[PDB]
């Protein structure tokens, strides 16, 4: 209505969205946040506002962890804190056996994968029921840790005593400001992860190594000259 | 009001929690009808009892074989125990089938006609040979009077179901680790504690 | 305006409706009083228009049925890949494609049946297949059976996903009519996304994985020492060794120096001399061009961004002086009726299948396919039959639309109204053309028969006596042959060896030899034109007279599938549009049988055979030009001279073809019982049998009636087509497998 | 690397196509031609910061794609003739 | 569950229960006992 929105806005997008959501910028030309989609009742499909905003915040947080971790052992590897043996790239540490695989681990990569499957299956499955039944993981006995899974009105922001042990949303303005900060940084991290994956295929090196090569030669080490 | 198999889900209508070992896990809607439920509960109880006896026997002979006795492993046990035996096969098969026909036929007719075999027909036994519950007989199969107390009988029934399910889940695991390693279950257990990081289900060639 | 209108949870998911078998129609819900209820339940199971008049409900039902069909096709495709992975000899055939015969089916030894497990060579025994799956698996690099196993598992996963998608879109998230009516969006995504991205992805696969077949497999390298397909994708040196342009690395593509990719994007007009098929680099360059063409084609219509076109505007802007209005309500016709779209789609689909049949034998695209006469003849014949069945179906659905979804309010003076206005002139002219072609195309055969019988061989239509030469086709053949010298300078040679002069042969057997045309080719071509005109006459008459004829003026209200209109006016049996389709099916069978007969005999007598040092010897004695001019020549030198393999097939490996031959004959002979008799006779005979059962009190609770008038015609035409097609199938397979 | 032969009119094709898509005289989202002789005025959908000319992002994409098609085509074809 | 078991009593009970039973019985008889042209009397 008043704020200078992003390039590529739409009349109908401004008709169904304007300054209400945290990442509200009027950028939805494809029309996926339209309330006319899935006009019935019940479970339904996936393209709907309730699930799409939930998917955007979950993607933002996972991409922030990924972008911070895909360059951390390489940045510390170029520094003198981490040992050079464990300072490998993010695509040769077991994610893809063909690119490469780290050797000295405390277990086999498949064993670590099974442990990860059980652990993250518990986490993501408990995360799904709360979305299906709001605030239902605080009723069944789960090792006495039911006091930390109380949930909230929004599935994207559960809060509680664990996820929000350090209280920061004392005021709605500061809570909304911090929410906008999380949304913007998560979108930047998603683009950084996309850049990390695309740069890893053309250059075949780590993400921080591409920046060091681009800084030493701006024209000799750029995208246009990389596909040569 | 009771812990369910999926925290946050809702149990079915025909599973209130009054059954022995009820948790609300029934996605394929089996045992929805009263007669089908009456048959399925007895099928689970008989499977739990046979699984507990079989797993206990396998672990006993396997532990005895690891200790030093002349016991064969759980797999291929019938092959090397029949070559040096005077009891002929076929005759042993039909002897087992003949005795089991009598026992299982009396147990089946006890299910279709509840409290019917205890009528002085089989050698004059009236007090016993009549079940107390669905798949819980009494009179003769209860030497110790532990069923004459509902407060402890309910808890003991819960213990029986929860132990039988773990035993049959363990029996399925006996076949898998045997077919994956060609060793005894007690040999696989002792080998896992000797190296919990290197040896596991992912470092045995098979199942990858 | 183009959005995603979905209606979540419209139909529950239970088995309550599975209990009552007749529930889609309001007439079958009463239950089965007479045995005709069972046949009505099966014949009305897919007529969604009879279920309701809700276009949104009808559209949702057809959208879920499409997913069910895709799941069925994916399961069948996965089954073929799994059979080739486990019960075949693909690895043995890969090292000797010119001596081991394909096989991908093993039979279990129950009652006899060991004889069917024929010795196909390579230390394996099974049913010899003629599907060409081995040649297809050769064309896109596939060395071991692990890749076929992985393809079968991946296809089964995709089949389960398609079935889940069908259930989801009909019970959990059903779309709306406003979503289904976006024809501009559907055309944009089908042209740009589906076809264009499919060609681009297949071009990428041929550019990277089809590398062993084009450079290592044909060079004599053992399939085990060939590097895996991912090594060529990751390691650039291993691909640069084969093709030097790969050393450039996407630089000539983006710097517009495409001339550097001239080694793996060749334009060679011909066949590979080591395999017999087209060049893989040529097929790759072909797919790359097609992808660009379709990607630029998918940006024609306007959807949500202003730029583009409007199909309604393009149709309404085409008005001429000979057609009155023209294309007035064609958009309303094609966007509100499914039968109209189904008729157009089925017509183009069947014609496309026929095009595929011609181009596959003409320009063989798979390695070691031209030297496999069994798979060659099998693939041509199969694609021809599928195409003919689809065109008859198009003629059926056009009449269905004209009977049900034709409103005479939105069509006042358009092309449809003008066409229905001069239907008498159209049918009379097609009738005359049909009769003229029949006389001039069959009287020549009967004339040659009489001239040969009377002892006057110099008075017959043959090459030696009075001839008729197809000069137009001879000139087109010459034009295509000398065309790469003047009108195609970048092409290395002619697009096919059908009109050339250089015979290619792999493994001693001929691959693609030049084809000559004489008087017999002129006679058989006119035979084909005549049968095509009769089939189009029956179908077009049915469509144009399905609404209301001058004999029966109220034929529209009578329905589409009705027996007759009583014994009045001398008799009005089979006057319905459905009956015309039944008559048409018969003529399509009569046309395609002559088409496949002409193909088999012409190939066996003029192209296929074996080459030696002292010339090339064909399969037959090269008697196509001296024995096709007479009808007795066909019955004597084709059906009687051939089929001797099918006849003497007992006790051999192909013993099932003699059984299939005799069995097919019985089914065809069984069709005549349903096709000549009526219904009153069978109803009275069934009455006598009912008395016999009532005497013993075994009277069925559901009173046993005879089949319907249209059911008897349907049963008869189904049995007739099954018997004739299976007869030709057993004969073709046994002959070409035992000879070629 | 080198921008002096193919770069010279690739730049020319894209630029002329931008002139068409902006200074009017070309099918766009701000101006639609019904009979290819005249161009009707259609209200735009999105907002462009372009200075009262009502230029849109889709106009940039459409005209740039067409200009690229015409430009790429000209460059490959021109080499075949003998020029450049 | 009642609707599924009543659905299983229309066409499968006669075309896949009896057909599979009879076909399997005749096939297993001809498999364990080879080809029978007389009563072996
Ligand atoms: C997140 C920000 C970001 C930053 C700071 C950098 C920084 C750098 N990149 Mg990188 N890149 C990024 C994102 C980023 N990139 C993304 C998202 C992609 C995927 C398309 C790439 C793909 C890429 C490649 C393949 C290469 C680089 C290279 C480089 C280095 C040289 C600069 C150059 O060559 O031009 C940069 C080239 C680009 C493609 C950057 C443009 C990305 C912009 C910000 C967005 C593009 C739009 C995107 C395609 C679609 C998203 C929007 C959509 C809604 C329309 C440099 C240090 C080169 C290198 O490694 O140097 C040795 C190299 O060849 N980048
Ligand atoms: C389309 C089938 C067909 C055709 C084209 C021919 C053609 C021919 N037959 Mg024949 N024949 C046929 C079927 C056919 N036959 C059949 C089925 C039988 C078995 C019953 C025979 C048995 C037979 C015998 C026994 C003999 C022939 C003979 C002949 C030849 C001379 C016969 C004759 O009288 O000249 C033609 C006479 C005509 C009046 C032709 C009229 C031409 C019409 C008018 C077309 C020209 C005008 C046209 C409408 C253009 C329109 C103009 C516009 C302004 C309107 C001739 C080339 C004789 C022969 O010796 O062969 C060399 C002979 O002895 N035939
Ligand atoms: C080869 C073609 C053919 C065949 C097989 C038959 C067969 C039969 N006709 Mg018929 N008929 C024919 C042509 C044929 N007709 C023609 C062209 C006409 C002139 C229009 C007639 C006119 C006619 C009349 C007027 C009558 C018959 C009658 C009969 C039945 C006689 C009873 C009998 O003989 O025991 C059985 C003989 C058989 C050959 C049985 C065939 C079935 C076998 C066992 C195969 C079973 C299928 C197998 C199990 C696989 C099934 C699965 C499959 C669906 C996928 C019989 C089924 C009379 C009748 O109704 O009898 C009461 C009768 O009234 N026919
Ligand atoms: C996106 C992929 C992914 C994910 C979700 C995880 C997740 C996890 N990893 Mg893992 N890891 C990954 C990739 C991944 N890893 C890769 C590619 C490798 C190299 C093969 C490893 C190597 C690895 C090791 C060596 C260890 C983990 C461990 C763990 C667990 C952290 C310990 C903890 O529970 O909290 C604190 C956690 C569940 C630890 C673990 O197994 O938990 C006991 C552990 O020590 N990971
Ligand atoms: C570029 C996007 C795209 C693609 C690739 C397709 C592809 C397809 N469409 Mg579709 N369509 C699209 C956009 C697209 N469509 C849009 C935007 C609309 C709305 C106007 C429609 C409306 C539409 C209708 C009404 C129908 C189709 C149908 C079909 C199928 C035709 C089957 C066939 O002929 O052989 C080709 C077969 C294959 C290539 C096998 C591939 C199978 C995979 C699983 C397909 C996955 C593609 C899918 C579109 C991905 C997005 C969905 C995602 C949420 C999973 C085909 C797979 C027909 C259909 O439903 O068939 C089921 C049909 O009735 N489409
Ligand atoms: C349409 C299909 C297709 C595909 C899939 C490929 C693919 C490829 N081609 Mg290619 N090619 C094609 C068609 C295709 N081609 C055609 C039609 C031609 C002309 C005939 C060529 C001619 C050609 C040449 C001359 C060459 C290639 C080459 C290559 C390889 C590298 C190219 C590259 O680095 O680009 C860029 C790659 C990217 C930008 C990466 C994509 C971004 C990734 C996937 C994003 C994922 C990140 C995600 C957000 C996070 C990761 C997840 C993680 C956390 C788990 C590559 C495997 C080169 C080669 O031979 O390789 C050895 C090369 O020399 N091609
Ligand atoms: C061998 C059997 C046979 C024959 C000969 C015919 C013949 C004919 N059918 Mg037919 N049909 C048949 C079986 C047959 N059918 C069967 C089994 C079915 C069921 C599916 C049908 C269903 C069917 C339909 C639905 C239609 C036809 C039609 C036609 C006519 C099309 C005329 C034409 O274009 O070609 C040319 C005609 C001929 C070649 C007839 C042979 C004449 C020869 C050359 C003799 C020459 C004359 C001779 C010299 C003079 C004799 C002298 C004597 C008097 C002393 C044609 C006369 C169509 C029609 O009515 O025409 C528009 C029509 O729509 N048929
Ligand atoms: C319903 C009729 C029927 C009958 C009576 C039998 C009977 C038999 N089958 Mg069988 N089977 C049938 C149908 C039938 N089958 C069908 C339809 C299939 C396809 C799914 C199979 C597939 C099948 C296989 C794969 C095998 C048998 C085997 C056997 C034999 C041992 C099983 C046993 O001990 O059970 C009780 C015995 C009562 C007398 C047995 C005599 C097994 C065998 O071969 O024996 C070595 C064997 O492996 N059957
Ligand atoms: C090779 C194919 C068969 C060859 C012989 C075909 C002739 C038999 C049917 C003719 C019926 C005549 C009634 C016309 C009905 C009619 O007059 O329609 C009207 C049409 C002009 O209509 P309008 O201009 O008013 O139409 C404009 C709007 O309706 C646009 O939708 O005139 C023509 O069709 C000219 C073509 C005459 C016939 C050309 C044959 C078309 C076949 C394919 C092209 C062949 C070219 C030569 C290749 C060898
Ligand atoms: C859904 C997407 C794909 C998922 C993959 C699906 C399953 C893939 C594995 C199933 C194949 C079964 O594999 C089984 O048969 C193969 C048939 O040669 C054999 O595989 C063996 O021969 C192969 C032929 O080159 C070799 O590459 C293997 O190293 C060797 O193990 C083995 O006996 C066994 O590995
Ligand atoms: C024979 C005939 C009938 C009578 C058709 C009947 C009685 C249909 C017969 C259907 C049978 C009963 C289906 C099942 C077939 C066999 C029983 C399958 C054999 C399976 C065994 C293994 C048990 C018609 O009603 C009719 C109507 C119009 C034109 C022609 C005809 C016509 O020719």
């Amino acid at each position: 209505s008043k704020d200078f929105l992003y390039v590529g806005s739409d009349a109908a997008a401004l008709k169904y969205l304007d300054g209400t959501l945290p990442g509200d910028y009027g950028f939805d030309p494809l029309g996926l946040l339209d309330p006319t989609v899935s006009n019935g009742q019940g479970a339904g499909g996936f393209v709907n506002p309730r699930w799409l905003q939930y998917s955007e915040v979950i993607h933002a947080r996972w991409a922030m962890l990924g972008a911070a971790g895909c360059i951390a052992p390489e940045i510390l590897g170029k520094a003198g804190v981490i040992p050079a043996e464990t300072a490998v790239d993010w695509f040769r540490t077991g994610v893809i056996p063909p690119a490469g695989v780290y050797k000295d681990f405390w277990a086999d990569p498949f064993t670590l994968f099974f442990i990860e499957v059980v652990a993250i299956q518990f986490a993501e499955l408990k995360r799904l029921q709360d979305y299906k039944n709001p605030g239902s993981q605080s009723r069944q006995y789960f090792l006495g840790l039911e006091g930390l899974f109380k949930g909230s009105d929004n599935p994207a922001y559960p809060g509680g005593p664990f996820f929000n042990f350090a209280n920061f949303g004392k005021t709605e303005a500061e809570m909304k400001k911090l929410k906008l900060n999380e949304i913007k940084n998560g979108r930047l991290a998603m683009l950084a992860m996309f850049g990390y994956g695309a740069q890893a295929v053309i250059t075949g090196d780590g993400p921080f190594d591409n920046l060091l090569a681009h800084l030493a030669d701006p024209t000799g080490a750029n995208l246009i000259t990389n596909l040569g | 009001d009771r812990p369910l198999w999926s925290p946050g889900s809702e149990p079915p209508a025909w599973l209130d929690g009054s059954l022995a070992g009820d948790y609300g896990f029934d996605p394929l809607h089996l045992s929805e009808e009263p007669e089908m439920r009456k048959w399925m509960v007895q099928a689970e109880l008989v499977h739990c009892r046979w699984a507990m006896l079989g797993v206990a026997g396998i672990l006993f002979t396997s532990i005895g074989a690891k200790a030093g006795g002349n016991f064969p492993d759980w797999y291929d046990a019938g092959k090397e125990l029949q070559k040096n035996s005077d009891i002929p096969l076929g005759s042993l098969i039909f002897t087992e089938l003949l005795l089991f026909g009598w026992v299982e036929t009396k147990r089946l007719y006890d299910l279709r006609n509840p409290g019917s075999q205890g009528d002085g027909s089989f050698l004059g036994i009236t007090d016993g040979l009549k079940g107390k519950e669905n798949g819980y007989p009494g009179g003769l199969f209860d030497p110790m009077g532990m069923s004459k107390n509902e407060a402890s009988f309910k808890e003991a029934k819960q213990k029986e179901v929860k132990n039988g399910r773990l035993a049959m889940l363990a029996f399925v695991g006996f076949i898998a680790q045997h077919h994956a390693t060609h060793k005894s279950p007690i040999d696989n257990l002792l080998d896992h504690v000797a190296d919990p990081f290197h040896v596991t289900f992912a470092t045995n060639g098979v199942s990858i | 305006k183009v959005k995603i209108a979905v209606d979540r949870n419209p139909v529950e998911t239970n088995f309550e409706k599975w209990a009552k078998p007749g529930h889609f129609s309001r007439a079958l819900a009463k239950g089965p009083n007479t045995t005709t209820w069972i046949w009505n339940l099966h014949a009305d199971a897919h007529d969604f228009d009879n279920h309701t008049s809700d276009l949104e409900e009808i559209s949702r039902k057809v959208f879920s049925a499409h997913f069910g069909q895709l799941g069925i096709i994916l399961i069948w495709l996965s089954g073929m890949y799994f059979h080739g992975a486990r019960f075949s000899n693909y690895e043995g055939w890969l090292s000797d494609p010119t001596h081991i015969k394909p096989s991908a089916q093993v039979v279990w030894p129950i009652v006899g049946q060991e004889i069917l497990n024929g010795d196909v060579g390579g230390g394996f025994q099974g049913i010899q297949i003629t599907s060409g799956f081995f040649q297809l698996w050769r064309a896109s690099g596939i060395t071991s059976e692990l890749q076929l196993y992985s393809t079968a598992i991946g296809g089964l996963v995709l089949a389960a996903a398609c079935f889940f998608a069908g259930w989801f879109h009909y019970h959990k998230a059903a779309p709306k009519l406003e979503w289904f009516q976006n024809v501009e969006s559907m055309l944009n995504h089908h042209l740009a996304g589906l076809l264009g991205l499919g060609s681009l992805a297949w071009a990428g696969h041929q550019i990277h994985v089809s590398l062993p077949v084009n450079k290592l497999l044909d060079a004599g390298v053992d399939p085990k020492e060939i590097p895996l397909p991912h090594e060529f994708l990751l390691n650039q040196s291993i691909i640069a060794d084969l093709y030097p342009s790969f050393s450039k690395g996407l630089a000539p593509f983006f710097t517009l120096n495409w001339a550097e990719y001239s080694d793996f994007l060749t334009f060679k007009g011909g066949l590979n001399p080591v395999t017999g098929g087209l060049w893989l680099s040529d097929t790759a360059h072909h797919h790359l061009a097609i992808a660009v063409l379709f990607l630029v084609a998918g940006h024609q219509y306007r959807t949500n961004w202003g730029i583009g076109h409007s199909i309604k505007d393009i149709l309404e802007s085409h008005k001429g002086p000979f057609t009155g209005n023209g294309h007035a309500g064609l958009y309303e016709i094609l966007t509100t009726s499914w039968h109209a779209q189904l008729a157009i789609n089925l017509a183009l689909f069947g014609s496309l299948s026929i095009i595929v049949a011609h181009h596959m034998y003409a320009m063989p695209p798979y390695p070691y396919l031209a030297t496999d006469y069994g798979t060659q003849l099998s693939l041509f014949t199969h694609h021809m039959w599928i195409g003919g069945f689809c065109v008859v179906g198009a003629g059926a659905h056009a009449a269905i639309f004209m009977v049900r979804d034709y409103d005479p309010t939105n069509n006042y003076n358009n092309l449809l109204d003008r066409v229905i206005r001069h239907r008498d002139a159209i049918i009379s002219h097609l009738n005359w053309v049909s009769i003229f072609l029949g006389f001039h195309s069959f009287g020549l055969y009967i004339h040659n028969d009489t001239m040969s019988a009377l002892g006057r061989p110099q008075d017959m239509f043959s090459d030696t006596a009075i001839q008729l030469q197809p000069v137009f086709a001879q000139w087109i053949q010459n034009t295509h042959f000398t065309a790469p010298q003047l009108t195609a300078p970048n092409a290395l040679a002619a697009t096919s060896l059908t009109w050339g002069g250089d015979v290619v042969a792999v493994g001693g057997k001929v691959a693609m030899m030049p084809i000559a045309l004489g008087t017999s080719d002129f006679l058989v071509h006119h035979i084909h034109a005549f049968t095509i005109h009769v089939t189009v006459l029956i179908l077009l008459k049915g469509v144009l007279f399905a609404r209301s004829s001058r004999l029966i003026p109220d034929k529209a209200n009578l329905g589409f599938r009705f027996p007759c209109d009583g014994p009045g006016r001398g008799g009005t049996c089979q006057v319905s549009a459905w009956d015309h389709v039944f008559l048409g099916l018969f003529w399509m069978y009569n046309s395609l049988s002559i088409v496949i007969f002409h193909f088999s005999w012409k190939m066996q007598s003029d192209v296929w055979g074996t080459v030696t040092d002292s010339g090339v010897s064909h399969i037959t004695g090269g008697n196509f030009a001296q024995s096709a001019n007479t009808i007795n020549g066909w019955l004597r030198d084709f059906l009687w001279a051939q089929s001797s393999q099918v006849i003497q097939s007992y006790g051999s490996a192909l013993s099932a073809y003699g059984l299939m031959f005799l069995g097919a004959h019985f089914v065809w002979a069984f069709s005549l019982m349903f096709l000549f008799s009526g219904r009153g006779y069978w109803q009275e005979l069934i009455e006598s049998i009912v008395w016999a059962h009532n005497k013993l009190r075994v009277a069925p609770s559901i009173q046993p009636r005879a089949l319907s008038i249209t059911q008897g015609r349907a049963v008869g035409v189904a049995h007739y087509l099954l018997g004739g097609i299976a007869t030709t199938w057993s004969f073709f397979l046994a002959r070409i497998i035992a000879v070629g | 690397g080198q921008s002096g032969s193919v770069r010279a009119i690739m730049v020319s094709s894209i630029g002329a196509c931008l002139f068409a898509s902006r200074f009017g005289l070309a099918p766009s989202v701000r101006k639609n031609a019904t009979a290819a002789g005249t161009d009707l005025e259609k209200s735009v959908h999105a907002a462009g910061d372009d200075p009262g000319a009502g230029f849109t992002a889709t106009d940039v994409l459409a005209m740039g794609a067409a200009g690229h098609a015409i430009g790429v085509g000209e460059w490959l074809a021109q080499l075949a003739r003998g020029g450049v | 569950m009642k609707d599924f078991t009543t659905y299983l009593s229309t066409a499968p009970v006669v075309g896949l229960g009896w057909a599979i039973f009879t076909s399997g019985l005749l096939i297993e008889i001809n498999r364990f006992f080879p080809d029978p042209l007389v009563f072996s009397f």
